[PDB]
C-alpha cells in the first residue's frame, strides 16, 4: 500500500526466526531503536506490528521516532519511545515503468500533524484561505494527495522504496511470539540460571502455595524484581529465591 | 434519575501478581462518591473516556462505536445460543435494536465467538487504550432495587481486544424473546493507592483526591494515620488565560531577496 | 494489433525436455510482461507463469514446480518456455499473453493473446486413423431422416478433418469429440441425415486427412447385406 | 494462494433475460491507496483464446456494451449480464490479479435455455470388414435432446457396460438450440460371439421409460 494508507498487520502465536531477517543482503536500511538486531531471537512478545508502505529513497530517515518531517508528520509518525526495527530497500524494478508509476500517492494538505501510529484516510479539499470549498480547486483548494511518477531513470532519491517497520510488544503479559529456542525441564531447589520466555535471571526455584488469579503471569517485588512466575508448559506457579550468599 | 458510586469501579490494572502490600497506581478509575446516571432503552450515551456499567438473563450486550451509521467500525457484542458473539463490521444498526438488532453485517474487520459471560447485579469496565479495547468484570449477588449496592468488589481482566477504532458512543441491548435495571458511569484518570491482600485478592482502595484525610493516607502510603499534623501538598492558584504582548512591527522582511537572489 | 507466433510444440514423450518459443511483432517487446495461460481441452484456463517487462522477475505456478523455466529473449521479440519431465496431463494449447503496465505494480490484467502451440505429452507411437463405414442397411427405417456416419477409430494427435461427399451434405453433419478407448486411443464418429428411401442414390465417402501423419485415407459408408 | 468460488457454474437461461456470475476468493482481494479493486472478469467462445471484459471488477472496457456489466467489492464479485444475444453461448471466468500466484474461475458454460427437446436414436452393427481389425465397433447414434440430463445406456444381453462402451457428446448444437450424443460398443470378436442381442437405449423428460433401439445377432 502507499504512506497514505500504511498497511498494518498483527502477527502472533509464532515461532520467528529474525536470523533469516537480518542475514540476507537485500535490504538497503535495517535498524532496530529499542533492541539489537543480533539479540531478537532469545525475547519474548506478546504481540508484533507490521506496517508496510512504499516511499521515495529522500525520506527513508523520516521514519524515526522523532525525526520531523513532511512524511513523518502528515503521513506516518512513529512515538519517541519507540521499542522495534525498520527495514527498508529499493524496489525500483517492483515499482517503476518505463511509462512511469503514478497510482502511488501521498498526503499533503493537512491541518495539523498526526499523532504515534495514526492513520490518515482523509482526503478532502484543502483551504489554503477562507473559501468554503466544496470540490472546488481554484488558486486556494488543494486536493490533498499527491502522487509519485516513479521513473526506472529516476535518481535514487525518487526511486521506489518498500519499507516494512515492526513494533514489538515487550509488555509481559503472556507472550506468543516467541524465537527459536530449545525448552528444557526445568531443575528445581537448586541455584540455576533461568530464562522463562524472556525473563532472565539467576536463583532456586521451588514449588509455590500462593494462588496466581488465572491471568497472572508472574508475581514482582517491593524492588523491581521478580519473586514468582509462572511455568509455560505446565501452567504453574514457583517461587524464586536468591541463592545464598554473604560476607567472609 | 442519579446514585452515588459508593466503592464501585475497582480493577487490576497491571496483571502482575501482588500480595500484602499498598500499591500506588494512577490509571483510568471512577472516582469513589460519585453521581452515576440510572436507568430503568439508551438515548446515545457517550463512551467518552471510559465507562463503568452495572446491571440487574434478561439483558443482551451492548452496542458500541462513534456514528453507528456505516461510516466507522461499530462493535457489537450479543448472545446467542448461550454463545457470545463479538463484530467489529462497518454496522447500519436499528435505530431501536433489539434478533432485528444486527442489520446490514457488510464490510467486517473482525468476529469472534466465545464462551458466555452473563437477582445478581454485573459491572463491568470498558476502556479503549492503545488501539486495544480492554474490558473488565465481576458478577455478585444482588438484592438492590434503587441503589447501586454498597460494599466493596474488585474486577480482574475478562477480554482485551486488538480493535484500534475511534470510539465516542455506545448503547445496551435487550433482545426479543420499561426495562431491567442497569448504571452507567464515567472514568477518570486518578491516582489510587490499592491494598493487595495476602491472596493477591485487591481488598480496599484509597483515592487520593476524595478529601485532605485520603490524601494523607495517600502520602502516608497507609490506610490509619495517627493524631497529628501532616504536610501533603502544595496550593497554588492557577492562571486565568493568556496573554500576548509584540510590538508594532509591521513589514515583513525580504527573505525572498535572500532566497531568491539571482547571483550569490 | 498483435501477433504472436510459437515455434516449438507437436507430440512429446515424458520424460523429455524441450523448448518453446514465442516470437511477437506489433509493438515494443521490451517494455511489456509476457504470461503463459494453459487452454487445457475441456478444462479451461490455468495461469503458469510471468516474465517482468525488463524480464527482472520470474513467477511460476505451483504445480509447476520443478518442471519449467521461462526465459524472454527480447532481441528476437520472443518468450522462451523450457518445459522439463512432462506428465500427460500437461497437454493443452499455451497462449502467450502480453500484459499492459497499468496496475499500482509490475503485474496487472492481460490484454493480448497469442495463438500457442500443442504440446502434445504422451508415450506411444502416432497412430493413423482407419476409417469404418457407418450404414445398418436394416436399422435405418426412420422414414425421413436417419443418422449414418463414419469412424475415426485410432487418430493421434486430435487434427482430423471430415467432409462427408466433399461436403456435399451439410445439414446435420455431427462431428464429435474424441471417445477415448480406455487404452488412450482417440476415436469418434462423425455423421450425416440420409432419407432410407434413397440410401444408395449418392455413394457415401468419408475422407480423413490425420494432420499428425498425414493419414489420407477414405471408406465408403454405403447400405451393406446387413 | 487465493482460491476462488464462482458460482453458478453451469447457467442454461433462455434468451433475452438477466443473469448474473457471483465471485467469492478466500482472500479480499481489494486495495485502499487506489480504491481499486485488483480482479477481472473474462470470457471465452470456444475455439478461441478468452477476451477481457471487465478490470478492476467493476469498470467498462471499450468494446464492451451492456450486455457485461461488473461490480463488486470486498470479496465478493458479480458480472450481471442484462440482456442475451445468439453469441454468448460462452463460458464465463474471474480471474484476480492482486497477488501471485494468479489465478482463474471455475468457468461458467452460458447457453440460451430452450425447449426441452427429443432424443433421436439409431443403432449400426459392427462393420462387416472391419472384423480384422480386433474392435467391433457397435454404435448408437443421439441428436436433438436437452436437457443433457437424461440417461443413455448400452446393454449387451443384461449387462451394464463400461470401460468397453463409451459416449462423446458435442456442445450446444447451432441447429436446435440442443445437445447430440455418439456412444458405441468395443468388442473383441471372442467376447462377441458370447451374447445373443446388443441395444441401446435412451431416456429423457419427455421419455417416462428408456427407449431401446436393438438387435438379434446374426440377423
Ligand atoms: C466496505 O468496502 C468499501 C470500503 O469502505 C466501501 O465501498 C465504498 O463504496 C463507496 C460508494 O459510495 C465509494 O465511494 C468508495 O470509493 C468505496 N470505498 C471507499 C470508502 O473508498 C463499502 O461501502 C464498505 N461497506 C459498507 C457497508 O460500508
Ligand atoms: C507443549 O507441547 C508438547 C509437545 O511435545 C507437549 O508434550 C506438551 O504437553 C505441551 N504443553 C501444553 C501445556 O500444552
Ligand atoms: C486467603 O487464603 C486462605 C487460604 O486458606 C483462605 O482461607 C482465605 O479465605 C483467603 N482469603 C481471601 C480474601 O482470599
Ligand atoms: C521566489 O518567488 C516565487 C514567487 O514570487 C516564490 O514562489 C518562491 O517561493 C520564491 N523562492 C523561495 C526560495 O522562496
Amino acid at each position: 500500500a502507499s504512506v497514505y494508507a500504511w498497511n498494518r498487520k498483527r502477527i502472533s502465536n509464532c515461532v520467528a526466526d529474525y536470523s533469516v531477517l537480518y542475514n540476507s543482503a537485500s535490504f538497503s536500511t535495517f535498524k532496530c531503536y529499542g533492541v539489537s538486531p543480533t539479540k531478537l531471537n532469545d525475547l519474548c512478545f506478546t504481540n508484533v506490528y507490521a506496517d508496510s508502505f512504499v516511499i521515495r529513497g529522500d525520506e527513508v530517515r523520516q521514519i524515526a521516532p522523532g525525526q520531523t518531517g513532511k512524511i513523518a508528520d502528515y503521513n506516518y509518525k512513529l512515538p519517541d519511545d519507540f521499542t522495534g526495527c525498520v527495514i527498508a530497500w529499493n524496489s525500483n524494478n517492483l515499482d517503476s515503468k518505463v511509462g512511469g508509476n503514478y497510482n502511488y500517492l501521498y498526503r499533503l494538505f493537512r491541518k495539523s500533524n498526526l499523532k504515534p501510529f495514526e492513520r490518515d484516510i482523509s482526503t478532502e479539499i484543502y483551504q489554503a484561505g477562507s473559501t468554503p470549498c466544496n470540490g472546488v480547486e481554484g488558486f486556494n483548494c488543494y486536493f490533498p494527495l499527491q502522487s509519485y511518477g516513479f521513473q526506472p531513470t529516476n535518481g535514487v532519491g525518487y526511486q521506489p522504496y518498500r519499507v516494512v517497520v515492526l513494533s514489538f510488544e515487550l509488555l509481559h503479559a503472556p507472550a506468543t511470539v516467541c524465537g527459536p529456542k530449545k525448552s528444557t525441564n526445568l531443575v528445581k531447589n537448586k541455584c540455576v540460571n533461568f530464562n522463562f520466555n524472556g525473563l532472565t535471571g539467576t536463583g532456586v526455584l521451588t514449588e509455590s502455595n500462593k494462588k496466581f488469579l488465572p491471568f497472572q503471569q508472574f508475581g514482582r517485588d517491593i524492588a523491581d524484581t521478580t519473586d514468582a512466575v509462572r511455568d509455560p508448559q505446565t501452567l504453574e506457579i514457583l517461587d524464586i529465591t536468591p541463592c545464598s550468599f554473604g560476607g567472609v | 434519575a442519579y446514585t452515588n458510586s459508593f466503592t464501585r469501579g475497582v480493577y487490576y490494572p497491571d496483571k502482575v501478581f501482588r500480595s500484602s502490600v499498598l500499591h500506588s497506581t494512577q490509571d483510568l478509575f471512577l472516582p469513589f462518591f460519585s453521581n452515576v446516571t440510572w436507568f430503568h432503552d439508551n438515548p446515545v450515551l457517550p463512551f467518552n473516556d471510559g465507562v463503568y456499567f452495572a446491571s440487574t438473563n434478561i439483558i443482551r450486550g451492548w452496542i458500541f462505536g462513534t456514528t453507528l451509521d456505516s461510516k466507522t467500525q461499530s462493535l457489537l457484542i450479543v448472545n446467542n445460543a448461550t454463545n457470545v458473539v463479538i463484530k467489529v463490521c462497518e454496522f447500519q444498526f436499528c435505530n431501536d435494536p433489539f434478533f432485528r438488532v444486527y442489520s446490514s453485517a457488510n464490510n467486517c474487520t473482525f468476529e469472534y465467538v466465545s464462551q458466555p459471560f452473563l437477582k445478581n447485579l454485573r459491572e463491568f469496565v470498558f476502556k479503549n487504550i492503545d488501539g486495544y479495547f480492554k474490558i473488565y468484570s465481576k458478577h455478585t449477588p444482588i438484592n438492590l432495587v434503587r441503589d447501586l449496592p454498597q460494599g466493596f468488589s474488585a474486577l480482574e481482566p475478562l477480554v482485551d481486544l486488538p480493535i484500534g477504532i475511534n470510539i465516542t458512543r455506545f448503547q445496551t441491548l435487550l433482545a426479543l424473546h420499561g426495562a431491567a435495571a442497569y448504571y452507567v458511569g464515567y472514568l477518570q484518570p486518578r491516582t489510587f493507592l490499592l491494598k493487595y491482600n495476602e491472596n493477591g485478592t485487591i481488598t480496599d482502595a484509597v483515592d487520593c483526591a476524595l478529601d485532605p484525610l485520603s490524601e494523607t493516607k495517600c502520602t502516608l502510603k497507609s490506610f490509619t494515620v495517627e493524631k497529628g499534623i501532616y504536610q501533603t501538598s502544595n496550593f497554588r492558584v492557577q492562571p486565568t488565560e493568556s496573554i500576548v504582548r509584540f510590538p508594532n512591527i509591521t513589514n515583513l522582511c525580504p527573505f525572498g531577496e535572500v532566497f531568491n537572489a539571482t547571483r550569490f | 494489433e498483435v501477433q504472436l507466433v510459437e515455434s516449438g510444440g507437436g507430440v512429446v514423450q515424458p520424460g523429455r525436455s524441450l523448448r518453446l518459443s514465442c516470437a511477437a511483432s506489433g509493438f515494443t517487446f521490451s517494455s511489456y510482461p509476457m504470461h503463459w495461460v494453459r487452454q487445457a481441452p475441456g478444462k479451461g484456463l490455468e495461469w503458469v507463469a510471468v516474465i517482468s517487462y525488463d524480464g527482472s522477475n520470474k513467477y511460476y505456478a505451483d504445480s509447476v514446480k520443478g518442471r519449467f523455466t521461462i526465459s524472454r529473449d527480447n532481441s528476437k521479440n520472443t518468450l522462451y518456455l523450457q518445459m522439463n519431465s512432462l506428465r500427460a496431463e500437461d497437454t493443452a494449447v499455451y497462449y502467450c499473453a502480453r500484459d499492459t503496465e497499468d496496475c499500482s505494480s509490475t503485474t496487472c490484467y492481460v490484454d493480448y493473446w497469442g495463438q500457442g502451440t500443442l504440446v502434445t505429452v504422451s508415450s506411444a507411437s502416432t497412430k493413423g486413423p482407419s476409417v469404418f463405414p457407418l450404414a445398418p442397411s436394416s436399422k435405418s427405417t426412420s422414414g425421413g431422416t436417419a443418422a449414418l456416419g463414419c469412424l475415426v477409430k485410432d487418430y493421434f494427435p486430435e487434427p482430423v478433418t471430415v467432409s462427408w461427399n466433399s461436403g456435399a451434405l451439410t445439414s446435420g453433419v455431427h462431428t464429435f469429440p474424441a471417445v477415448l478407448q480406455s487404452s488412450g486411443l482417440y476415436s469418434l464418429s462423425s455423421v450425416v441425415t440420409v432419407p432410407s428411401s434413397s440410401l444408395g442414390t449418392q455413394t457415401y465417402i468419408c475422407n480423413v486427412n490425420h494432420k499428425p501423419s498425414n493419414t489420407k485415407v477414405d471408406k465408403k459408408v454405403e447400405p451393406k447385406s446387413c | 494462494d487465493i482460491v476462488m468460488t464462482q458460482s453458478p457454474d453451469s447457467l442454461a437461461v433462455s434468451l433475452g433475460e438477466r443473469a448474473t456470475i457471483n465471485c467469492k476468493s478466500s482472500q479480499s482481494v481489494l486495495y485502499r491507496s487506489n480504491n481499486k479493486n485488483y480482479l477481472a472478469w473474462y470470457q471465452q467462445k470456444p475455439g478461441q483464446p478468452p477476451k477481457l471484459l471487465i478490470y478492476w471488477a467493476s469498470t467498462r472496457e471499450s468494446g464492451v456494451p451492456d450486455r457485461f456489466s461488473g461490480s463488486g467489492s470486498g470479496t465478493d464479485f458479480t458480472l450481471t449480464i442484462s440482456s442475451l444475444q445468439a453469441e454468448d453461448v460462452a463460458v464465463y471466468y474471474c480471474h484476480q490479479y492482486y497477488s501471485t500466484p494468479f489465478t482463474f474461475g471455475g468457468g461458467t458454460k452460458v447457453d440460451i435455455k430452450r425447449t426441452v427437446a427429443a432424443p433421436s436414436v439409431f443403432i449400426f452393427p459392427p462393420s462387416d470388414e472391419q472384423l480384422k481389425s480386433g474392435t467391433a465397433s457397435v454404435v448408437c447414434l443421439l441428436n436433438n435432446f436437452y436437457p443433457r440430463e437424461a440417461k443413455v445406456q448400452w446393454k449387451v444381453d443384461n449387462a451394464l457396460q463400461s470401460g468397453n462402451s463409451q459416449e462423446s457428446v458435442t456442445e450446444q448444437d447451432s441447429k436446435d438450440s440442443t445437445y447430440s450424443l455418439s456412444s458405441t460398443l468395443t468388442l473383441s470378436k471372442a467376447d462377441y460371439e458370447k451374447h445373443k442381442v446388443y441395444a441401446c437405449e435412451v431416456t429423457h423428460q419427455g421419455l417416462s421409460s428408456p427407449v431401446t433401439k436393438s438387435f438379434n445377432r446374426g440377423e
